[PDB]
């Protein structure tokens, strides 16, 4: 069939203190196993 | 022959055990013991923060109950024994004996806000208020089964003389109102395997449990594993019953085929769109007393062909022109009955109408997927018929991409006027 | 395999006697006696101040009948042959013959002062005006009984493709309206599976003894369960419900003395009001006999009374409190069933203010002395669920005062908060 | 319950390849063995309108229906189904429905807007014309279907349902059902030539269709055709059983009670039954397909034993004149409610309603004539209220001067005061 998979995106489209805990996680699980 | 017995929704027998439930439903469980010669009786809520279990000693063996969030209501079959015991304790329990003439026997037991309903296998329909002051005797059809919703009481009936029906009504503290009184019911009874024999005799018209949604459609699933809800049952003239879960088909499908059995689905509430169960496993159909958790089933309209299946399957992927219709047709059904809610009951929490909102997206979602199928064989007409059936004009714009790029100008030009028409 | 036996309102059968009723009512009663192989009709009335009897031989073997206030209706099950004779003979009796199609009988007929109709085993409905002109044919499920009064026409139906059922109609100037439409009957069948019961339900296997309107226009009907149903706000139909206002068989059981008696039984005439005009049979056969009883009455009783109570507690004396509920639930009934009347077909007797006045007072009584019962308890809630259902000023001061010589101040308060709440409109 | 398809006045084979699926206004459909595939035939009575054609069935389609835009195809066992458009511009569908354990298609319908499949569960499943699947519902067991432009005649029965019909209409704001599973007057049947025929169609049923005027109907077992008058408002709508079929084969078989001549109904027209009149052993019309006849609709009030005692048969005017009152007050009903509710169909309607109000009168007055050789003043002036124009209220008058009974005159001519002093 004809896709149109883009077509739904395209019309489906229409900081945070959570990302910045992840943010810590990740830096603290590289700090702590990196030389 | 067909014979009268005690039910309560999705209660379950004794079997081999010394155990049994009473009811359970979207409040909470009830089970009781074979304690010797009496009975202990265990009432267990799910939200345990509005409300605390409680336990006692039954010297009559009661066999009925129902459940709800102001009380809970009690009742010995053969003897005609009821009790009512508010959940508070504020206000007092309360113990009655209702006439039974020789052989009848209490069938089903509900309750309300402001009303305490009994119904027998003789077809007396006796209401007393919250305190237990008699207020009516009616006759009807014999009540085989019976629930209640704040003030919505829902009741089915059944005789070998009348077939089964169904009566739904609102009593309230004031304007007392009737939907439909004893209407014919499209559910299937069982064919009146040794287990489900057990259970038929405990439940022989096979009505597994019978509840309301969340957003107060009536409910009901029968012997047939099939979930029904009533639609549109506020205007009687155009209500209709919607087989919107067929169980024993979503549990092929997300089992994998096999023609998977000794797995089977316990209702408890449909919530909004999605059935809490009980699924239970091995010979036997219903629940042990450490109630397992209640697994949540999403609704799926029955559109699901199952040669079609086993044939791209022989883990069971969807062809995406069947999952596009079950899509459609749910979104299209689902946002009916919360359209009736909003506009007849309103918003009970602070979030329906974006949730509408959101499931339109779903259902002109659906549509277009649809619609791009019927472009790449090239039926104008079958695409112009489901480009009428879009509710976002914003969302049409993707009708008009699609068939440009299906390389249908008719279908453009066709689209088009009806895009001037939605704006006009 | 069910068969379609004729039927009419309070008649018997022949059994072993030769001498038979074909109905009864309130105006009176019809019989026949096969005299040599025909049968000489007799018609009786109860007020014989103005009615004459009479009587006659029917050679073609009628074996249904319906009787009024202006006529006699007959019928022959078989050939379809139905006959209408005025009481008066200003007007013409006039006989007519009905179309039977193979295997078919008529079922039953019915008669009014402005109408006829016939029911026949294979559902047709044919109405006439009273002079003998048909008016209309229609095909409904297979009719098994039938009555009429004034406009209105209480019908039921059964088969094996049905069920029990029912319909109520009235003619209107311009089209007729049915207001319950073959809707399912909660009356109960005779157990199919007691010698004189067979013999009885071989001549009748449907097991109505009768079924007929009451005094201001109410359906009711009478069946093996041996229960007067009466179907209460008929008028507005998606709220109507059938009410079982009297068990006979209870109230035999209570004037016999809480006996099992096999020997007493109630045959129903009409629904006067507050009673149930009958004929107490007595002895082996469960119908009445060729020299009949006077027409006797019993009061109609809900039947919330249970055998249990009544036998330790207590020429059955009742408790107060079990007949305060009782009185309580007859006086509510009976108090909508004529404001129903009232507001739809008005007074009929010229009277019925007063009734419902009567019935009014006697229901606040039957709540003050609930009332008085919750606060012997001292059940607040009880008590005030009980002050809200009652519905004048007068009673509601007497609660007050019941409330207070029961030393709780908290009924005392909020009972006056509804007197205020009400006076005040 | 066996549950067996159906489709409107279809046949069963009968030990022979031939069989009908379905037979209507426009035409007819039948299929013939082929080996194990099957040939279908689609033919038409209006060969001016439309064009026969064949084509080869592989699937073995055992349920139909034949639409004037189209005919609809469905096989009852493995649930496939198929749209064939008699405008050919207009692509051909498919769709395989599902079907549980047991399940069949116990019908199917089809119109220009809309088409439904009904199960032996009582699955009641909607399509688009182009097969856009748009509702699925649960009623009890469909047994028959039906359709006419927007709406929909079904059908069902069940052990612990009796038997019953909906009548339903696809308004376009809503649907709306005027009569919903309320039980149905049929007679279901009650020996090889009907065991043959009721072992293929247990109901009875043998046709199920709308009026010309666009009112239900229904023909079944006992060879009574039925129609549902005022069913536009259904606190007054009544089952009319305009006319007995066994009642007219035996008038026009001279008063013998034959079994040799059978009616199979096709579609209702106004006064008029278009019909297939089949002759023989079998009930059911066979391989050389008789032309389409007609029986006026006659109301079942005569009484045979009076009509041999008066003898072709030649009914007494009385009689006459009773049948053709009845049947005028109905069918003027029916015209009234479907010109006051749907309007003109064809332009004809209005001007039948003043001639059909004319014969009502006319009919009357010769039972007037009757009441008055009688001399019986109650009965003629009992007939006197039922006369609508002023012509027939002067006629009685003048016919009970004739009659020399001067209380009529007074009377009616007081009646006749209270008509036109308004």
């Amino acid at each position: 069939d004809i896709n149109i998979d883009d077509i739904l995106a395209e019309l489906d489209k229409e900081v945070s203190p959570q990302q910045d805990f992840s943010d810590l996680m990740k830096s603290w699980k590289n700090e702590r196993c990196s030389p | 022959k067909f014979r009268y017995m005690p039910f309560s929704p999705a209660g379950t027998p004794f079997g081999f055990t010394d155990r049994r439930y009473l009811t359970m439903n979207e409040v909470g469980y009830v089970s009781t013991v074979k304690n010797s010669e009496q009975y202990s009786i265990t009432v267990s809520f799910f939200d345990v923060g509005r409300f605390r279990e409680y336990h006692f000693e039954d010297l009559f063996g009661y066999d009925l109950c129902f459940l709800n969030e102001k009380g809970t209501l009690f009742g010995q079959s053969k003897t005609g024994q009821i009790q009512y015991r508010p959940h508070d304790s504020i206000h007092s329990n309360w113990t009655k004996i209702i006439p039974l003439q020789a052989g009848e026997r209490i069938t089903s037991v509900a309750a309300t806000p402001v009303r305490v309903i009994v119904g027998t296998s003789l077809g007396y329909f006796r209401s007393f208020n919250q305190f237990g002051v008699p207020f009516a005797v009616e006759k009807t059809s014999p009540i085989v089964a019976l629930t209640a919703q704040n003030y919505r009481v829902f009741s089915v009936h059944y005789s070998q003389f009348h077939g089964l029906s169904y009566s739904l009504s609102e009593l309230g503290t004031s304007s007392k109102r009737y939907y439909k009184r004893e209407c014919p019911l499209p559910m299937s009874l069982p064919n009146i395997k040794d287990a489900n024999l057990d259970y038929y005799n405990f439940n022989p018209m096979g009505i597994k449990s019978l509840f309301f949604s969340s957003y107060g459609d009536p409910c009901i699933f029968g012997s047939d594993n099939t979930l029904l809800l009533l639609s549109k049952w506020r205007s009687p003239e155009e209500s209709k019953w919607l087989p919107i879960l067929d169980s024993n088909m979503e549990i092929w499908k997300m089992s994998g085929g096999k023609e998977t059995t000794d797995i089977h689905v316990w209702p408890l509430a449909l919530a909004y769109d999605t059935l809490n169960c009980i699924l239970v496993k091995g010979k036997h159909i219903w629940p042990e007393f450490p109630l397992p958790l209640p697994s949540e089933m999403e609704i799926r309209m029955p559109v699901f062909v199952k040669s079609k299946l086993l044939e791209e399957n022989k883990e069971i992927q969807i062809p995406v022109s069947m999952a596009a219709e079950e899509e459609y047709l749910r979104s299209k059904v689902l946002s009916e009955l919360l359209t009736d809610t909003l506009e007849n009951d309103g918003e009970m929490y602070g979030n329906e109408n974006e949730v509408l909102a959101a499931l339109n997206g779903a259902y002109d979602k659906a549509l277009l997927r649809l619609f791009a199928s019927a472009c790449s064989d090239q039926n104008v007409e079958k695409a112009l018929s489901l480009a009428h059936e879009l509710k976002q004009d914003r969302a049409l714009t993707a009708a008009v991409k699609i068939s440009e790029r299906a390389e249908l100008p008719s279908l453009v030009k066709k689209i088009n006027n009806i895009r001037e028409a939605r704006y006009e």
